[PDB]
């Protein structure tokens, strides 16, 4: 998308729609703590099912 | 719990805002016809701010 | 006996994984609160990048 938008020129519609998806990096720190803390419950629930 | 999570979220938000602000300065005073500058405007949604 | 020994290895592996989790993997049990209770920042977090 980046390359071809540059090739034809103009304000790309697709880039404009998903602006946050392109310009912001995804951060794992906020998440993995809670995945590990959540683990004991997840396993228990799956076992019960 | 609680406050510490809020602090890490706030610091991440602050760092992203600052980096964007740095990128933003490189684009000042670019002349394209009648356009004279470009910016990436970053804001925080209310429903999440509260 | 084989079951229990493998269980011991699995417990060690989870404990090792858990130490590397969050927020910037460290002795997270108390260190996060200790980091904010003074006007300071965790060194390992400064060297995250």
């Amino acid at each position: 998308r980046l390359i071809e938008a540059s090739l034809y020129g103009g304000i790309s519609s697709a880039i404009t729609r998903s602006l946050r998806d392109y310009l912001l990096p995804e951060n794992s720190g906020v998440r993995k703590a809670f995945q590990d803390m959540e683990a004991a419950l997840r396993e228990n629930r799956i076992t019960l099912e | 719990s609680s406050k510490s999570v809020a602090n890490i979220i706030r610091k991440t938000i602050q760092r992203e805002q600052n980096r964007i602000r740095m990128l933003n300065q490189g684009l000042q005073a670019v002349s394209f016809g009648q356009v004279r500058g470009v910016r990436l405007n970053v804001n925080v949604r209310e429903s999440h701010a509260i | 006996v084989e079951r229990d020994e493998v269980a011991a290895q699995k417990r060690e592996l989870e404990k090792q994984i858990e130490r590397l989790s969050q927020p910037s993997g460290a002795e997270d049990s108390r260190m996060i609160a200790l980091a904010e209770r003074f006007g300071g920042v965790l060194l390992s977090e400064i060297y995250d990048d």
